[PDB]
RNA sequence: GCCCCUAAGCGUGUGCUAAGUGGAAAAGGAUGUGCAGUCGCGAAGACAACCAGGAGGUUGGCUUAGAAGCAGCCACCCUU
RNA sequence: ACCUCGAUGUCGGCUCGUCGCAUCCUGGGGCUGGAGCAGGUCCCAAGGGUUGGGCUGUUCGCCCAUUAAAGCGGCACGCG
């Protein structure tokens, strides 16, 4: 689950501000 | 038994609120209210730190004497509102007292000494109601157990009760009850 | 010489140290020695 | 911390030497050279001692000032007394020799072995079973000693084996 | 296994498991208790297996209270089937756990044991609790 | 350990000084608990026997003239003292002292007055 | 420097007085004549003693202690107890007797009196668990 | 967002981090480190290291061969 | 039910590989209720090696004779 995980937690940034589509 | 009331500033509180009063309690201060026979619900901002050593020192029931900007007033601590999680103590409520002023209030119970050793002591009432002057309140009276009998209860009517005060639980709460002592065929029995 | 994720001190003969950046713990018996991984 | 902050005996026959933060030590067994850490400070009273100070009490400091205390006691300890150790054998057929400047073990393998003595260091048999490790380095003759001493596996059924002098193996005995 | 002995109804819906605990957050039976921390589904086997590992510890004398009931059930569709054909059959009971709550309540003589006792416990719940004493 | 028992065992030790004619005082480290029961036998039957703290009754040495043992407190000092005559607990030291050789007696304190540990022989014979 | 306790009417059994002695280099029966003249004295005590053997095979032994629970035996007639103490008050001892016994208890003590020898006999039937009268 | 790629700060002041943490994760383990809050003792000399000991009643009574203090029960006794 | 129904050929075997290590053998160890011989368990280690048959469509699996060993997996359950 690398893939998910780690493309789920990109939204983390602080230029998405904790959203981003497709969670 | 006097009991001399702990010295305390206090300082009007400016104004109201859930944003003044976190504020206050993010700068280490607790927000309170005076009230009582004064008629002046008044509100008043006192030292965290001090309000929790005085309530260390004397319990929960202990006069104060708050200097109210020079102003001397007695009161008498009503209500604590504590967070269930962060323990600290959030507000507070301080009745205004005199002297030879007879008030109902909550004493603490807290069983003394050792028991007969096949049986445990057990408290259900940790807390006694009495009537008592303002300074001559006792923080916490004292239950004797010392090798008592088989399982027995005890009720507030034949606790050794100070001089000065008055029980107003009815005399029929108990308080603690000796039960024996599970033994190991009876422990594990109970609880499903 | 145990490698789990918890190390204690099994009796009051062990100890516990920090060493190369792993928690350990040595004693004098060998049975007890016993390390973080 | 407390045993950094006492200063170091220097005897009437020992000389000391410091230039920069590097120092030596002479006496009459040898000579000594020794460096010493950057925030620790040392100092020749000349009262008759070397002060070793730390002017913080910075965890990194306060670490360094006993070790750099140690360092020194033991510079000047070696070049004096010098460090010997006395190291013992047991068993039935282990036994040692000398060759040379070298030391020989005859331990139990099909073949011999034998240790050669590096620099500073004096191997010195007085019997078959004890000969002891000698020189002005307290670290080497530690270091030299631990490597004789595991020359075989540990014995916790017959001990047999290169044991220190004062040491006390442990032994549990296999149930035959 | 503390189980109800009915339920007006069968099929609830999940418990919000939300907020703090505002009722029952005091130790009022015995002097020690395990007061907890975060939101959970204290299921029965959870308080069973609790309960077993205080009594083994203590086995003497002293009394647990588990003053949480697991009484709301959580249903489980058969497996191997796809979504849909309605909810299924209720079968694992729960308490609704929120932080602030006291769980367990011990009352026992001396100190050590009976903190070792309640962290005994607590290794058996899905959530961090702490051990809290009769007093302020 | 606190100030309290600190005090109570200097007034201990003080008063228990003040009733007693017979002092001689001696270093004793070395002799088991059965040997200190024989010589509570030999000596208990007439004396008392106690240690003090080398620092404690230093100022516990300042009521009366006891000023003079102060500078007695190099060896952990013990005392066994009879309230009578001087003469008894002077043989009995000797009596404890002959069967180890490692028992010294530290000196002596006769009317009143502090004496070394060479003229215990002195006065004992006498 | 050890003890020991035999009982009047065995014969060096292997449980009791096994691992005793062996390991520090004592004799046995030359032992058990040596001890049989302290152990005959009462014709009807079990006795206890405090031995000491030198390294050399020169036992030195000496009495240390009385049974407790066997003379209890002789004080009152009673069979035993039952091992649960502090509920069965069916025990009883007098003082008059221990003020007969003192003498020969007495001989080995370290007391300036005789409120100490009678206090201990007394605090030893308390620790059985009963009272004194 | 501002060391170079790559426009603009290897910005200033005070602190923290030693893990390349920053630049993924749980129950749980842990003398890492900084700060704050109380508590026990502590120059009448305490914690460590160093020595003399650690006794008399007295191997307390339980099923068994010995429970003696170190399987498993009953709990917390005097003399120096 | 997200791409593919104006076509992404579907199991096993063959040929040929390639990578991981969660190690089957070989190599280095710590603890043992490890005397030795031989083991048990954990840790490190991926360089090379890792058989031929009977039964069955077989994978799986059962068995036969060996072997230092006859490892487990990913690659469109690799490879038409
Ligand atoms: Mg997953
Ligand atoms: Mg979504
Ligand atoms: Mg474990
Ligand atoms: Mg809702
Ligand atoms: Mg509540
Ligand atoms: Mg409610
Ligand atoms: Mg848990
Ligand atoms: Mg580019
Ligand atoms: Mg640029
Ligand atoms: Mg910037
Ligand atoms: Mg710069
Ligand atoms: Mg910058
Ligand atoms: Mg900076
Ligand atoms: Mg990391
Ligand atoms: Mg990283
Ligand atoms: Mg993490
Ligand atoms: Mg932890
Ligand atoms: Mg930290
Ligand atoms: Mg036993
Ligand atoms: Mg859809
Ligand atoms: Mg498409
Ligand atoms: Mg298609
Ligand atoms: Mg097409
Ligand atoms: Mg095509
Ligand atoms: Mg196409
Ligand atoms: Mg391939
Ligand atoms: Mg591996
Ligand atoms: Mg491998
Ligand atoms: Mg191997
Ligand atoms: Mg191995
Ligand atoms: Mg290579
Ligand atoms: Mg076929
Ligand atoms: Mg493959
Ligand atoms: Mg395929
Ligand atoms: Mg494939
Ligand atoms: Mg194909
Ligand atoms: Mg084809
Ligand atoms: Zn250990």
């Amino acid at each position: 689950a690398k893939r998910g995980r780690k493309k789920r937690d990109r939204k983390h940034s602080k230029a998405n501000h904790g959203k981003r589509p497709n969670a | 038994t006097a009991n001399i009331p702990n010295k305390l500033t206090a300082n009007v509180r400016t104004r109201t609120g859930k944003g003044a009063s976190r504020q206050a309690r993010r700068d280490g201060k607790v927000p309170a209210v005076l009230y009582g026979h004064g008629t002046d619900p008044q509100h008043l901002e006192l030292n965290a730190r001090d309000f929790a050593a005085v309530l260390r020192s004397h319990g929960t029931n202990a006069i104060l004497t708050l200097d109210i900007e020079g102003t001397e007033q007695l009161a008498l601590t009503k209500a604590l509102d504590v967070h269930p999680i962060r323990r600290n103590i959030q507000h507070a409520d301080l009745l205004v007292v005199q002297r030879g002023e007879k008030v109902t209030v909550e004493v603490t119970v807290l069983v003394e000494g050792d028991a007969t050793p096949g049986t445990l002591v057990t408290q259900d009432a940790n807390t006694i109601e009495i009537e008592a002057e303002a300074l001559s309140i006792p923080e916490q009276l004292t239950v004797s157990v010392e090798g008592v009998e088989a399982g027995t209860q005890i009720t507030a009517g034949q606790i050794s009760l100070p001089e000065g005060v008055n029980l107003i639980s009815d005399p029929e709460l108990l308080v603690v009850n000796v039960v024996e002592a599970p033994s190991a065929e009876a422990l594990e029995e109970e609880g499903a | 010489m145990k490698v789990n994720p918890s190390v204690k001190p099994i009796c009051d003969k062990c100890r516990v140290i920090r060493r190369h950046g792993r928690v350990m713990v040595i004693c004098s018996d060998p049975r007890h020695k016993q390390r973080q991984g | 911390s407390r045993i950094g902050k006492q200063p170091v005996p220097v005897p009437s026959g020992v000389d000391v030497t410091i230039n920069g933060q590097n120092l030596s030590v002479k006496g009459p067994k040898g000579t000594l050279t020794l460096d010493v850490a950057e925030p620790i400070s040392v100092s020749r009273a000349e009262d008759g001692a070397i002060v070793v100070t730390r002017p913080d009490d910075e965890r990194r400091s306060r670490s360094l000032h006993g070790l750099s205390r140690t360092l020194i006691a033991n510079l000047v300890t070696g070049v004096t007394e010098g460090y010997t150790q006395k190291m013992e054998i047991f068993g039935v057929g282990y036994r040692v020799q000398l060759k040379g400047q070298n030391l020989e073990f005859a331990l139990g393998y099909s073949h011999p072995v034998l240790i050669e003595a590096p620099e500073g260091i004096t191997f010195a048999v007085e019997s078959p079973t004890k000969f002891s490790v000698s020189g002005i380095d307290k670290q080497k003759v530690g270091q030299i000693s631990a490597v004789i001493r595991r020359l075989r596996r540990p014995d916790p059924y017959k001990g047999k084996g290169v044991r220190y002098e004062g040491e006390q193996i442990r032994r549990k005995v296999g149930k035959t | 296994m503390l189980i109800p002995r009915k339920v007006k109804h069968r099929k609830q819906h999940h418990p919000e498991q939300r907020g703090i605990a505002s009722g029952g957050t005091s130790v009022s039976f015995g002097d020690y208790g395990i007061q907890a921390l975060e939101h959970a589904y204290i299921t029965n086997r959870q308080i069973e297996s609790a309960r077993i590992a205080i009594n083994r510890h203590i086995k003497r004398g002293g009394k647990v209270w588990i003053n949480i009931f697991p009484d709301r059930p959580l249903t489980k569709k058969p497996a191997e089937t796809r979504m849909g054909s309605g909810k299924g059959s209720p079968e694992w009971w729960v308490a609704n756990v929120k932080p602030g709550r006291v769980l367990f309540e011990l009352s026992y003589p001396d100190e050590k044991t009976a903190r070792d006792a309640l962290t005994r416990a607590i290794h058996k719940l899905p959530i961090k609790a702490r051990i809290v004493t009769r007093e302020e | 350990m606190a100030k309290a028992d600190k005090a109570t065992a200097v007034a201990d030790i003080a008063e228990q000084f003040k009733a007693s004619t017979a002092t001689v005082v001696t270093e004793y480290r070395g002799l088991t608990v059965a040997n200190l029961a024989e010589l509570r036998r030999a000596l208990g039957d007439s004396a008392t026997y106690t240690v003090a703290k080398n620092t404690l009754v230093k100022r516990a040495a300042s009521e009366a003239g006891i000023e003079g043992l102060d500078e007695l407190f190099a060896g952990p000092t013990a005392i066994a003292f009879v309230k009578g005559e001087a003469v008894d607990a002077a043989k009995a030291i000797k009596k404890f002292a002959k069967d180890n050789k490692a028992l010294v007696i530290k000196g002596g304190y006769m009317d009143g007055k502090a004496l070394s540990v060479a003229d215990v022989e002195k006065i004992a014979d006498l | 420097l050890i003890k020991l306790q035999i009982q009047a009417g065995q014969a060096n059994p292997a449980p009791p007085v096994g691992p005793a002695l062996g390991q520090h280099g004592v004799n046995i029966m030359e032992f058990c004549k040596a001890y049989n003249a302290a152990t005959e004295s009462q014709r009807g005590n079990v006795i206890p003693v405090e031995i000491t053997v030198y390294e050399d095979r020169s036992f030195t032994f000496a009495l240390k202690t009385p049974p407790a629970a066997k003379l209890l035996l002789k004080a009152a007639g009673v069979q035993k107890g039952s091992g649960e103490p502090h509920k069965t008050k069916v025990a009883k001892v007098t003082w008059d007797q221990v003020r007969e016994i003192a003498e020969t208890k007495k001989a080995d003590l370290n007391a300036n009196d005789i409120d100490a020898a009678a206090k201990i006999i007394a605090g030893t039937a308390r620790s059985m668990g009963i009272t004194v009268e």
